[PDB]
DNA sequence: CTGGAGAATCCCGGTGCCGAGGCCGCTCAATTGGTCGTAGACAGCTCTAGCACCGCTTAAACGCACGTACGCGCTGTCCCCCGCGTTTTAACCGCCAAGGGGATTACTCCCTAGTCTCCAGGCACGTGTCAGATATATACATCCTGT
DNA sequence: ACAGGATGTATATATCTGACACGTGCCTGGAGACTAGGGAGTAATCCCCTTGGCGGTTAAAACGCGGGGGACAGCGCGTACGTGCGTTTAAGCGGTGCTAGAGCTGTCTACGACCAATTGAGCGGCCTCGGCACCGGGATTCTCCAG
């Protein structure tokens, strides 16, 4: 059994030098879908058009989860909180 | 529903991209609304531009220009 | 006699020059412009490729994919103040691990 | 805050007047009757709960009234050792007809509060520049207006859902400042009779 | 009916500066989102400086200006060397 | 010479809503700048979006369109409802 | 006047103008200057809607850009809209932390 | 002596200066500061005046919404004082250290 | 020199309290002064350059605006 | 608290498959060459207006004792979250339609550009007086310490 | 918990006073027509590609259990900063002066618009070969109980 953290360290060296999508492509673009959903019926999606915005959500999402991180370690923890998001949407100024 | 199918263990995988170590169980539902309020707001501009082009299939090139004017610039799909 | 061949360029200049007029950007577009114009594209195209070139020689790849791209722009502090905005698909993040967490 | 007697021959009876804090409301008037408007919130994104009871556009009396109603009836039974019961609604008024276990009629009706600008048809009006003075008008153009109900009763106009100003508290703020020297019946050489006239005819006519 | 890319111009960029370093068509399509990004700022920064100085005619002085204003120092040193040495090359042919 | 200014036009607007209520020059040239950033804004937008069509002719259409995904979403309405209702009465 | 015409108060035939001047395009129809002075009159007006109000809040009968930064800044959906943007003379919220108080 | 508790005084400056908006930084200090900076980088430049006033009203905006963003990382901190690496933590959220 | 030392430490305190903050660390005040040299070097830099591109020598309120255009720190008030 | 034990990871190297490099043929757009007005370059002269300067003023910067209150260090506590298992879920990959809808050409004809001419709205210049800030006394709101 | 002496902020009272609000004179850009063309609309069409469904396949989601390390509360206490008092500074302000350079007005001129011929560079299709993805075994990298 490893350290609890060892191999999360080891999926973030991973995951840092990985490139490709980490959200499963079909709940998102379902998720997608509904959304659109409920702004106007009846809809037709380019596949590209929701890969690249699958790419802007994710790539927001890392940023916004390296801003929560340094908010966190700034509060002398390691675990991220629902209040550190809220200080990370805050300051962004996204609310 | 589809915000679960947003699944906890993908969120996590994002924030392992991020490079956080540690992750409260509270993180994943709020992971969730942002997300759905960040989707809210590509979606709308993107089918307005989907709707001025008085068109019904939403191309990357309005997603590129709904994220372009929004200031979250992407390349390589369209402009 | 192509005009990037008469300034010694490689973009194109009757491209630039026709993008300068019928953009609507001014009512006339002096002659030097696009010539200054791609100059200027051939410069950041030259240094942006060239850094990326040395991400892909890092990799020790003779092929530049997004990736490279990405490393490159983000490494590169003076392209990153220039191109903090921009978000590159498939771009991935730099190496980044917190020392505190180590 | 306005302790109203309207009926000075018998202070028994009460009218208490309730205010509600409301957004800014674009103003329809009605069929050009010159005081009975239509309540439009104009736009409100704080989604404030009155929007979220009205109908359509206009801001439904009947409902206000009903639902205001409801919750006294509903609540005024819960009073221990005080006998308040609901009396008639009848008489085409804003009623509410509450009686404090001897003969103390209160007649409770719940205003709206706008702290808007006040509308066009009240421009030429609030006459006291010769009176007062034009700076005491201005002063007194710069408190909020209020908003009370009654159906426009013009033959066969019923339950309709127009609004009518109310200007009560003007009223109340210029009979304690209604002399043009600023300390009428204040000090003993100022002894007016505006307040003793006023009080004179309001119990004749009563 | 043709989609105007800079494809071979940045193409033949990469063989002048490179010449044993491919490039992917994704990345081809991120640097031609680029070059119409850079484009697009320049151009805009430029017509505004026009409708500014009430001038009707852009010229490479005021491209030299929006690129001392779009790009950070050194890198704006540089491009604008590199423009002022191309426009004396184009005056003098 | 002479300046371009919406200042007047600010204090119409203004009489139209509050009718007894001041401005200062300061307000006055905050409002200026304002509707000029509007302006220019919504312009740039339309100019944009004619340019992502490839339509040399910017139309009401246009405007429509660039203050739908400008502005945010229940003023956006609320503008969008009146700038039709405007156009309609200068159509007749 | 178009103004008149369109029953509005801003300047159709200025933003016709400014609109040929500006360069945004070649070509400028004629709903669209109809339109945009139709949306600015309505976002000055709700704007200067809201200053008066905030202006009879603080008992002021002369609009200075304090209130407009009240006005702007107690909207979130304006705020919302106007978030990047700096007023001038306008100082900020009254706006006390909850952690502060005793 | 008379003497406050020290949060009392705080919060009535805060009340003080949230209802005030005139310049807070002196202003011939400031227009020494942007006549060096330029001075700086093109020698002799005269300035407009208002020119100056823009600019410190630019820069005192800018510092009071850094203040807010630094204040709300020092309260999420479960600390009631500001230390300069809030306002880093701010500025490299914003985007300006990185 | 010395010139970026005339922002006073209590005028960086009324900056903080009109920010809402109660306290105040000793070393905030060298951290703000430095900071709003970076930020006045930045638009001063574009400054300079608007001014010496209108082919004058004068520094005008306007071109201090479309510095703070391009900056994004977008002012209305003087134009 | 240093060594060994073992689980995981990065190249080695073959396979293989499939997307970049590169010509070939067509063709619009770039390049060349006159003509034209005119926007821009240049000169001159006003004249605002920005820089230096005095000199008095007084809030305000500056310094210093000091108590207190908040930061940080330490101490235990515990559960909430990490990790490995153990199950099931469903995403994914490929195929395979059916048709909705994007793109293009082809005629068209309204709508804006452009030109002309007159006005009346828009701006500059007076000015009367009105909101605001001044002080100044007074009252309502908020603390801080002893019983 | 409650009262008392501050202490600051808000309300009312003359007095300014410079800026809004309103009239007045000009004057050029909007308005009202009138024409020409060209962008945009519309019809109708090729054909891409989305939607949906399905089978199989497997990586992954979900749940469970053991436990442990950090979040959290508390004790403690040391110092750093606020509060307050006293002490110099220098910002501000009016005021006048000097001339530097914006701004206006007129006077030319090379340069792009514009048109028109003339042809290559650029794009669409077309083969075609190295680069990227695996898949097992070497080689490395790396955490974890104990004398």
């Amino acid at each position: 059994r490893y350290r609890p953290g060892t191999v999360a360290l080891r999926e973030i060296r991973r995951y840092q030098k990985s490139t490709e999508l980490l959200i499963r492509k079909l709940p998102f673009q379902r998720l997608v879908r509904e959304i659109a959903q409920d702004f106007k019926t009846d809809l037709r999606f380019q596949s590209s058009a929701v890969m690249a915005l699958q790419e802007a959500c994710e790539a927001y999402l890392v940023g916004l989860f390296e801003d929560t991180n340094l908010c966190a370690i700034h509060a002398k923890r390691v675990t991220i909180m629902p209040k550190d998001i809220q200080l990370a949407r805050r300051i962004r100024g996204e609310r | 529903d589809n915000i679960q199918g947003i699944t906890k263990p993908a969120i996590r995988r994002l924030a392992r991209r991020g490079g956080v170590k540690r992750i409260s169980g509270l993180i994943y539902e709020e992971t969730r609304g942002v997300l759905k309020v960040f989707l809210e707001n590509v979606i709308r501009d993107a089918v307005t531009y989907t709707e001025h082009a008085k068109r019904k299939t939403v191309t990357a090139m309005d997603v590129v220009y709904a994220l372009k004017r929004q200031g979250r610039t992407l390349y390589g799909f369209g402009g | 006699k192509t005009r990037s061949s008469r300034a010694g360029l490689q973009f194109p200049v009757g491209r630039v020059h026709r993008l300068l007029r019928k953009g609507n950007y001014s009512e006339r577009v002096g002659a030097g412009a696009p010539v200054y114009l791609a100059a200027v594209l051939e410069y950041l195209t030259a240094e942006i490729l060239e850094l990326a070139g040395n991400a892909a020689r890092d990799n020790k790849k003779t092929r530049i994919i997004p990736r490279h791209l990405q490393l490159a722009i983000r490494n590169d502090e003076e392209l990153n103040k220039l191109l903090g905005r921009v978000t590159i698909a498939q771009g991935g993040v730099l190496p980044n691990i917190q020392a505190v967490l180590l | 805050n306005t302790y109203e007697h309207v009926k000075i021959s018998a202070p028994n009876e009460f009218d208490v007047m309730f205010k509600l804090e409301v957004p800014r409301i674009q103003l329809e008037e009605y069929s050009n009757t010159r005081a009975y408007y239509f309540v439009k919130f104009k736009r409100n994104p704080k989604e404030n709960p009155l929007s979220q009871f009205l109908e359509g556009e206009i801001l439904s009396a009947s409902k206000m009234l009903s639902k205001f109603r409801k919750i006294i009836k509903e609540e005024i039974n819960d009073i221990k050792d005080t006998d308040v019961i609901m009396k008639r609604k009848r008489g085409g008024s804003p009623a509410v007809t509450l009686l404090i276990s001897e003969k103390i009629s209160v007649d409770i009706t719940l205003a709206l509060e706008s702290k808007s600008s006040w509308p066009a048809s009240t421009q030429e009006g609030l006459r006291i520049q010769n009176w007062l003075s034009a700076k005491v008008r201005k002063q007194l153009r710069l408190k909020p207006f209020y908003l009370v109900p009654k159906h426009a009763k013009e033959g066969n106009g019923f339950q309709e859902e127009t609004w009518r100003l109310s200007f009560s508290h003007i009223e109340k703020e210029i009979l304690n400042n209604h002399g043009k020297s600023k300390t009428c019946c204040e000090n003993k050489e100022e002894k007016c009779c505006r307040k003793d006239c006023l009080k004179l005819m309001k119990y004749l006519l009563e | 009916s043709r989609k105007e890319s800079y494809s071979i111009y940045v193409y033949k960029v990469l063989k002048q500066v490179h010449p044993d370093t491919g490039i992917s068509s994704k990345a081809m399509g991120i640097m031609n989102s680029f070059v119409n990004d850079i484009f697009e700022r320049i151009a805009g920064e430029a017509s505004r400086l026009a409708h500014y100085n009430k001038r009707s005619t852009i010229t490479s002085r005021e491209i030299q200006t929006a690129v001392r204003l779009l790009l950070p120092g050194e890198l704006a040193k540089h491009a604008v060397s590199e423009g002022t040495k191309a426009v004396t090359k184009y005056t003098s042919a």
